[PDB]
């Protein structure tokens, strides 16, 4: 504005507006989409604690690896941080059965 | 074009719908399916003044 | 699947409380979940055993299916609602003898009656 | 804060408007998703 | 205020950039403490949750005794796990310690 | 914060069954969405009218 | 549908003996279903009216 008469001042305006409508475009559309994601998430931490943590899993990887025992849950910077606790066999020998 | 640059075959875009079809995706052969293309427009009949 | 076409045993995933029946009709844009669960009430506190087991003959011992042995001398309930009724072959397992299974040796259920 | 931007910021429409009806909406769907995940961790009955 | 009165952190500091650029950032939903309240009775409800039948009833039992049917469930037998009570805890507490 | 129904363990080969005596059904409602509504768009006539 | 091993049999039973398998199933006693099937009844179409 202070170097520019209207004609050019506008040219120069708009080209900042652009910029920045673009920007903003930009930071909504990945708002939205981090914030899908965070909500798919959201459902998969329920499952978690509805089939891990108030229950002993049989699902194998669904939890933690090995067989599953028990699962704990504390809170996180940005959700649910699962401390899953399982059954790692070791030194298999090998029977008639 | 074919390998020796004449047109032999060619699509009129505007004809039909069927011609849009292929012209969209430029193409003489696309694949089965129900496709929008341009819609037929109404034209003037006159003016009013 | 889950939910609609059979009885679900997972918390959460269908409705909440304990899942009994889900229906579903259609909804504009999708489906529109009815899920029927129950949901208990009026909880009181009882005493039970982790199983008993014959005094007499204490690698005879017996744990609850799908309910409880409690203190009223001992009954069974069922999980879900508190009912006591007889210990009986029908609501009992066999088990292998566990230090917290209680040793009895009066009024002993009819599968320890051996 | 410039007027004169701000005069040809109109010429786009109500721009600002979709900027804050997408990030709100955005925004409540965390106060749903949080609402909703621990509802479903909430115990009914629990030991001290 | 702690922007104004000490100013930014760093270089690049995006929480003082809020007042300049024009930016806020919401608190979330739910304060540390209630988040913390929810993780609490979610970890004294473990053991008397998955104990039996039906979602309705709670087993106050131990949390050793919790797992000692947790373990029995994946195929470890009870004389076993009988005779290594203490071969179980120290192991656990290996695995979370 | 609503506090869950507090259940003792005891010192003791027994244990506290917190048992319902009561019960009654309830229905969660549920939405799902399974689709959107599908748009097509003439864009030549969109942008140049 | 939701009641015996298997999905390829079909069991064509009344929607009242399948609510009573669906709660024996859960931990409610044949005996309790036996004595109260008038009150379970109630209580569902209670739920969904
Ligand atoms: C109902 O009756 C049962 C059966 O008598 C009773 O449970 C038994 O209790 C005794 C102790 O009172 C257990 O015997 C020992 O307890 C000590 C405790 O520290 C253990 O350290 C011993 O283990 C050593 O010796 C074992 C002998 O074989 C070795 O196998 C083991 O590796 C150790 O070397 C031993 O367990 C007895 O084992 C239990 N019985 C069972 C089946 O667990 C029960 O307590 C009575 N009910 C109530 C409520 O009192
Ligand atoms: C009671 O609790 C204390 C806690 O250390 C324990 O040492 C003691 O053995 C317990 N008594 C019974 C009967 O379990
Ligand atoms: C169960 O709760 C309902 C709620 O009104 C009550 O009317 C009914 O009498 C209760 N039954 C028992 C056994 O307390």
């Amino acid at each position: 504005i202070q170097r520019l008469d209207p004609p050019e001042q506008d040219a120069q305006i708009d080209r900042l507006i652009n910029g920045r409508l673009t920007t903003l475009n930009a930071f909504v559309a990945q708002q939205l989409v981090r914030s899908e994601s965070a909500a798919l998430s959201a459902q998969l931490a329920k499952d978690k604690v509805n089939e891990c943590v108030k229950a002993q899993s049989k699902r194998s990887g669904f939890c933690g690896q090995g067989t599953h025992i028990v699962s704990f849950v504390v809170n996180a910077p940005n959700g649910l941080y699962f401390m899953h606790v399982g059954y790692y066999p070791s030194n298999h020998i090998e029977v008639v059965s | 074009f074919s390998v020796d640059g004449y047109i032999r075959r060619a699509i009129d875009c505007g004809f039909n719908d069927l011609s849009q079809l292929h012209c969209s995706y430029e193409s003489f052969d696309v694949e089965s399916g129900v496709y929008s293309v341009s819609s037929f427009e109404a034209k003037p009949s006159g003016s009013v003044v | 699947n889950e939910c609609v076409k059979a009885q679900s045993k997972r918390s959460g995933f269908c409705g909440q409380g304990t899942h009994i029946v889900s229906f579903v009709v259609n909804a504009p844009n999708g489906l529109y979940f009815m899920h029927v669960g129950y949901y208990p009430s009026n909880h009181i506190e009882v005493v039970s055993a982790y199983g008993l087991c014959d005094a007499a003959n204490p690698t005879n011992c017996i744990a609850p299916v799908n309910g409880y042995f409690i203190k009223t001398e001992w009954s069974y309930t069922g999980s879900s609602f508190y009912a006591p009724e007889p210990i009986t072959s029908l609501n009992t397992k066999y088990v292998a003898p566990q230090v917290t299974y209680q040793n009895i040796s009066t009024n002993l259920p009819p599968p320890l009656l051996g | 804060g410039f007027q004169k931007c701000e005069q040809l910021l109109r010429e786009y429409g109500q721009f600002c408007s979709k900027i804050n009806q997408a990030l709100h909406g955005a925004n409540l769907r965390q106060d749903d998703s949080v609402r909703n995940l621990f509802a479903s961790v909430k115990s009914s009955q629990s030991s001290p | 205020d702690d922007c104004m009165q000490q100013g930014p952190a760093s270089a690049r500091d995006l929480i003082c950039a809020q007042y300049v650029a024009g930016y806020k950032v919401l608190p979330p939903l739910m304060d540390v403490n209630m988040e913390a309240a929810y993780t609490s009775s979610l970890l004294g409800s473990i053991a008397g949750v998955g104990w039996t039948a039906g979602l309705s009833s709670f087993a106050a039992i131990p949390f050793a005794q919790s797992i000692f049917y947790r373990l029995n469930g994946v195929g470890i037998t009870q004389q076993v796990l009988s005779e290594n009570q203490k071969l179980i805890a120290n192991k656990f507490n290996q695995a979370l310690g | 914060f609503n506090h869950p129904i507090q259940v003792d363990q005891l010192n003791s080969s027994y244990f506290k069954l917190s048992i319902p005596t009561n019960f009654s059904f309830g229905v969660t409602q549920e939405y799902i969405q399974t689709t959107i509504q599908k748009v097509t768009v003439d864009c030549k006539q969109y942008v140049c009218n």
